[PDB]
RNA sequence: GCAGUCAAGCGUUCAUAGCGACAUUGCUUUUUGAUUCUUCGAUGUCGGCUCUUCCUAUCAUACCGAAGCAGAAUUCGGUAAGCGUUGGAUUGUUCACCCACUAAUAGGGAACGUGAGCUGGGUUUAGACCGUCGUGAGACAGGUUAGUUUUACCCUACUGAU
């Protein structure tokens, strides 16, 4: 049993939960929930979304 | 530079082709399913 | 191995039979009528074809 | 299912029914595929049949190489956008419904497949797996 | 020599097997007939491993290996890695690559010395190929078909390509790989030779429809 | 439309493995014809959507029998109606034809099931156009186009509730 990480939020994803997405260039995206899933489809950048790990790590 | 892969001896072209012309003429048929009278 | 005696023994049960013309019921070779009600106990029988 | 299919596939959410137009992913010169019917389909009143990943369908070509089109041919899907579920619980979905031309025995027509391909089709049709570079 | 078999009812052996000069791989799908066709002409110096990487039976295309290394995709799990590591000699190093082209056996046509490879592979992946397998790489194509490990079967003794390969292409590739080639087919016209069969130094395995005209070429090109 | 008896004769020579004369008896109302018996101080008249049930003269499925039934594949036949019997192009269409899947894409009935259940494409009012007929008004079961589809709160039935 292995655990994954969301590509948008950097949340640990346990087995059973969330969708996955394979883009035309084959780069694969995992989404812990519809929130990150839809913020990805709206072309938002995680570095501007306050509650994400990328934001919090750039802001230190 | 291939072999006829049915009989073997006919070295044919790589324009994109299959077993020897005699082999497709005698063995293979694509007009079945019709009466000739 | 064939054992033609056992072949003739086998023929007693699967080949040495008659068949009714109407109901297609198998019957003994020494029959006089068919033994099934729905046909009519018909005296119109025929033998089974073994060869050909 | 055994129109040259190796094993038995688990069930996948029926994404693309008849009337659907899915891209083509091979180098056969076809640029789309209009599904008309499905193999292994079930018959229920007013239920139009449907095709899932890995399934084999009957298709028509609507764009490309006019020696191909105006005739029916078998096709095999390799991507769908409807989110299905693998038995490890995860859901997944591509961004485009896409298929491939083939013969009724499972052999492909082209020589390579652009884009990714589903595990659930590659395990089932080996010739597809041979002509594929990316499997998920 | 060349045996003939079927995995379940398929005449495509390179899809479900991966044969090297020191180990072999098979898919767990029954058919003791299919397993005996490997166990028969082999010694216990070549260990066979029944595995299914990424929950798949398509191992020969999803892997590419040599006699000193094995490359596997990022989709196979630690359980499978460990069943491989506990069952394969320690003379090889296994590495779970982390790149896009998951079908390694279609994009790599490798042997002990040389490796044809797909063009668009990462430069940090080709260097890992050289590192692990201990091989020099070449990245062009077969004859326009960029799936080298599927449209070209290859050994150190011999090599085989598909029947669209120009003679200039054959001369060029035979010069680069330093092994003679020849452009035939297998399983009655199947251009996909890298998958329709599998070969070693002293062994080949094809499908039951691999006829004698094809077996003759297979036993002429690969024995030498 | 279906069945049974005579079956010339065709069916490698081998009257029923099978197909078919001459006829002959005779069935069903699921077909036309005929009657005018019921409705002319309202039985709402085509088809389709929906939904249920029944029949068997079985398309498939199950089990058997026979075949110029080696196997495979088919045909015929017996019980058998438990379960199922499609998606679509054109057409108002029933009917039909064609494409495709399918185990199969069998036939039929219930006031030619079913309009206070729907729809209203058609037929079947008045408007209007063409063609033919007619001196003319006007006719055509000929073609085309537009054209209001009502009520349940009662009794019973049914579904559920006291
Ligand atoms: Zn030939
Ligand atoms: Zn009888």
């Amino acid at each position: 049993m292995k655990v994954e990480i969301d590509s948008f939020s950097g949340a640990k994803i346990y087995p059973g939960r969330g969708t996955l997405f394979v883009r035309g260039d084959s780069k694969i995206f995992r989404f812990q929930n519809s929130k990150s899933a839809s913020l990805f489809k709206q072309r938002k950048n995680p570095r501007r979304i306050a509650w994400t790990v990328l934001f919090r790590k750039h802001h230190k | 530079t291939l072999l006829c892969c049915n009989c073997g001896t006919p070295i044919d072209g790589s324009t994109g082709l299959v077993m020897c012309y005699d082999c497709i003429k005698l063995t293979v048929d694509i007009t079945q399913g019709i009466p000739r009278e | 191995i064939i054992e033609p005696s056992l072949k003739a023994l086998a023929s007693k049960y699967n080949c040495d039979k008659s068949v009714c013309r109407k109901c297609y019921a198998r019957l003994p070779p020494r029959a006089t009528n068919c033994r099934k009600r729905k046909c009519g106990h018909t005296n119109q029988l025929r033998p089974k074809k073994k060869l050909k | 299912s055994g129109n040259g299919a190796q094993g038995t596939k688990f069930r996948i959410s029926l994404g693309l029914p008849v009337g659907a137009i899915m891209n083509c992913a091979d180098n056969s010169g076809a640029r789309n595929l209009y599904i008309i019917a499905v193999k292994g389909s079930g018959s229920r009143l007013n239920r139009l049949p449907a095709a899932s990943l890995g399934d084999m369908v009957m298709a028509t070509v609507k764009k490309g190489k006019p020696e191909l089109r105006k005739k029916v041919m078998p096709a095999i899907v390799v991507r769908q956008a409807k989110s299905w579920r693998r038995r490890d619980g995860v859901f997944l979905y591509f961004e485009d419904n896409a298929g491939v031309i083939a013969n009724p025995k499972g052999e492909m027509k082209g020589s390579a497949i652009t884009g990714p391909v589903g595990k659930e089709c590659a395990d089932l049709w080996p010739r597809v797996a041979s002509n594929s570079g990316v499997v998920v | 020599m060349a045996t003939r078999t079927q995995f379940e009812n398929s005449n495509e052996i390179g899809v479900f097997s991966k044969l090297t000069n020191t180990y072999c791989l098979v898919a767990v799908g029954g058919s003791e007939n299919f397993y005996s066709a490997f166990e028969a002409e082999l010694g216990d110096a070549i260990p066979i491993v029944h595995t299914t990487i990424a929950g798949t039976r398509i191992i020969g295309r999803m892997t590419a290996g040599n006699r000193r290394g094995l490359l596997v995709p990022t989709q196979t799990t630690d359980q499978e890695l460990q069943h491989l590591r506990n069952s394969l000699p320690d003379s090889v190093k296994i590495q779970r690559v982390e790149e896009r082209l998951s079908a390694l056996g279609n994009v790599i046509c490798c042997n002990d010395y040389v490796a044809l490879v797909h063009p668009d592979i990462d430069r940090e992946t080709e260097e890992l190929i050289s590192d692990v397998l201990g091989v020099e790489v070449f990245r062009q194509t077969i004859s326009g078909n960029i799936l080298v490990g599927s449209y070209c079967s290859l050994s150190n003794q011999g090599g085989l390509v598909h029947p669209q390969t120009s003679v200039q292409d054959q001369e060029e590739l035979s010069s680069l790989l330093q092994v003679p080639l020849v452009a035939g087919t297998v399983n009655r016209g199947s251009s996909v030779v890298g998958a329709g069969m599998v070969v070693n130094d002293y062994l080949a395995v094809t499908g039951l429809d691999t006829t004698a005209p094809e077996l003759s070429v297979i036993e002429s090109i690969f024995r030498l």
